[PDB]
């Protein structure tokens, strides 16, 4: 099957001072966002009607409290900690916790810490791992973490029995949109000139779901090596949007073209031609 | 906990410009940190009112990145651009789109 293979909640807490301190999250597939985190209730957005995957009212409302009561008490003892572990502000500290499915059937979960935009532990079978990165402060927290009785217990069943069984619930209860297929369309530009004599042909990409894509410059059926892909951006409403570019000498740019290949367009590929002289766009 | 890491700004066209027909410009703001961040995009240097933007997210190195977008019409004459302020910046950082 297409489209995303795993789930995700993300935590971002930003600690302005010892007094004042706002936690942004949000849950998601892959890349898509499916839930919010509503800062003025301290309950969840579903941004989609699947969004609870197989999950009843009751136990996504159990997870809901869960999740206030920790956003809550998770800043409260940061605060109260923070002179201890040398803190300085503002600083801030992330988190990533989730789960994904790979070829052969099974299920690998993850939590990831961050602090200062570097990595500062990881949860490995169910224990706490310091990184490297985060020094002695990392040692020193997942040792007074672990002694949370509760915490420790409640990280595992999430990460390592409620996960899973969310992930399979939601992949099957989004697969309308999650599985669609939707038709790039594409068209050639200028680029910036690299310098004297020469010059960046781009080929466009927009539009397409879901985002493994082929792009490539040619002349006739030869693949152009210079074929330069930029990164993956995204559009609003689940698309994506690719410029693949081509650097060459000002009178080799006739005979180029370029071609576009998609899981939507059912093995009829897309072809632009470029023309030289101003006599690219009719 | 000390580096911050200065944004990347990158502007482009939902479809692809004609003049006087509808389309939608994005800007994408990504590899920053910290998370506080301003982002406008502008018509002839002016603030566009009404622009949408997704929920805060990350990268996997923790690097945040953001989608701003509106509804604009590209003529042969408006300009249009993404404003960026942020804690790495002395100075709003301004990216022109431009569609060649
Ligand atoms: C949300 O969906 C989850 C996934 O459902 C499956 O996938 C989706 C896409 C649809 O196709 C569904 O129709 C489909 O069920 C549900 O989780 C899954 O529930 C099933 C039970 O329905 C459960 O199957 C059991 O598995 C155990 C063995 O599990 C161990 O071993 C496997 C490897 O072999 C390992 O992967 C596991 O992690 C465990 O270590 C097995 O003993 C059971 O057999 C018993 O029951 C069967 C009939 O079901 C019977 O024939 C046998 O003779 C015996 O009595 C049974 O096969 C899946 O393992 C589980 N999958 C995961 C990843 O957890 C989920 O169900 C809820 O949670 C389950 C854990 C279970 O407690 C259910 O009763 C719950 O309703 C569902 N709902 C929620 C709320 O999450
Ligand atoms: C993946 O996770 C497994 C489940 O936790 C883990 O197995 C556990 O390993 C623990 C050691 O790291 C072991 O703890 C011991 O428990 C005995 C009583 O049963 C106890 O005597 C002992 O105490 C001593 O050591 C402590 C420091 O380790 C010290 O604080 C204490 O005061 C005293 O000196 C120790 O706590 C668990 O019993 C064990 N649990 C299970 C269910 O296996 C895996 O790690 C170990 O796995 C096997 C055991 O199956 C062992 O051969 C090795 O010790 C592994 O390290 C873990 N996997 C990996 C790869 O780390
Ligand atoms: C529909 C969508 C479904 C989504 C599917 C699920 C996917 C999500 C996947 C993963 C989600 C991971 C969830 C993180 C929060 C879990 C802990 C928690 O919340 O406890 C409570 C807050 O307890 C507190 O207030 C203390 C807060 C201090 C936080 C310290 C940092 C812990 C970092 C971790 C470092 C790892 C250390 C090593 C770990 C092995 C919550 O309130 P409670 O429940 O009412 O009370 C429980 C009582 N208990 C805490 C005693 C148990
Ligand atoms: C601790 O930080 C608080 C919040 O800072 C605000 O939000 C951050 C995200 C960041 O953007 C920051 O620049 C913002 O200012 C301070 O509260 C703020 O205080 C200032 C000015 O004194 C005021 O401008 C803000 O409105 C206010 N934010 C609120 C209330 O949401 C704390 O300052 C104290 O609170 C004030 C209301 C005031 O009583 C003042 O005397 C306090 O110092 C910061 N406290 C400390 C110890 O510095
Ligand atoms: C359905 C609903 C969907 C609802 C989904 C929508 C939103 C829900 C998202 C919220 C929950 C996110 C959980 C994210 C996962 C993991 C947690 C990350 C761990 O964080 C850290 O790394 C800790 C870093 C600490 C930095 C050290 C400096 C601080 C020192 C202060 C000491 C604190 C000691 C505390 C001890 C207790
Ligand atoms: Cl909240
Ligand atoms: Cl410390
Ligand atoms: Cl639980
Ligand atoms: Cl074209
Ligand atoms: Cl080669
Ligand atoms: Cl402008
Ligand atoms: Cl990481
Ligand atoms: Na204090």
């Amino acid at each position: 099957f297409q489209g995303p293979t795993s789930f995700h909640v993300i935590q971002t807490s930003s600690f302005t001072n010892s007094t004042w301190a706002q936690t942004q999250g949000s849950g998601w597939l892959d890349d898509l966002q499916i839930h919010g985190w509503d800062s003025d209730s301290g309950t969840a957005i579903f941004l989609k009607p699947w969004s609870k995957g197989n999950f009843s009212d009751k136990e996504v409302a159990e997870l809901e409290e869960i999740f206030r009561v920790y956003i809550f008490g998770f800043a409260r003892e940061v605060q109260d900690f923070a002179g201890d572990f040398q803190m300085k502000y503002p600083f801030e500290i992330q988190g990533i916790a989730g789960c994904e499915l790979h070829s052969g059937g099974a299920i690998v979960s993850f939590l990831r810490g961050a602090l200062g935009g570097l990595d500062f532990l990881s949860v490995k079978n169910a224990s706490c791992v310091p990184s490297p990165e985060g020094g002695s402060r990392a040692q020193k927290f997942c040792a007074l973490i672990i002694q949370y009785q509760g915490i420790m217990e409640t990280v595992r069943i999430l990460l390592y029995e409620t996960c899973p069984r969310y992930l399979l619930g939601v992949l099957n209860a989004g697969k309308a949109d999650l599985q669609r297929q939707v038709k790039p369309e594409a068209w050639l530009s200028s680029g910036p000139s690299p310098g004297p004599g020469r010059l960046q042909l781009v080929c466009h990409v927009s539009g397409f779901y879901p985002k493994p894509v082929w792009v490539m410059w040619m002349r006739g059926e030869q693949e152009q090596q210079g074929t330069q892909l930029g990164d993956i951006l995204p559009n609003a409403n689940w698309t994506w949007y690719l410029r693949a570019t081509l650097d060459v000498a000002d009178g080799e740019a006739a005979g180029l073209s370029c071609r576009v290949k998609h899981s939507s367009l059912e093995g009829q590929d897309i072809i632009l031609y470029w023309r030289g002289s101003g006599l690219n766009d009719i | 906990p000390k580096i911050q890491r200065t944004p990347k700004i990158q502007v482009y066209s939902r479809h692809p410009a004609e003049n006087g027909k509808s389309n939608f410009l994005n800007c994408y703001v990504s590899g920053f940190h910290p998370s506080d961040i301003e982002v406008d995009l502008l018509k002839n240097g002016e603030r566009i009112e009404k622009v949408e933007h997704s929920d805060l997210s990350f990268s996997k190195d923790w690097s945040f990145y953001l989608l701003y977008y509106t509804e604009f019409t590209p003529t042969e004459k408006d300009e249009y651009a993404c404003r960026v302020n942020h804690v790495t910046l002395s100075q709003p950082k301004i990216v022109k789109w431009d569609r060649d």
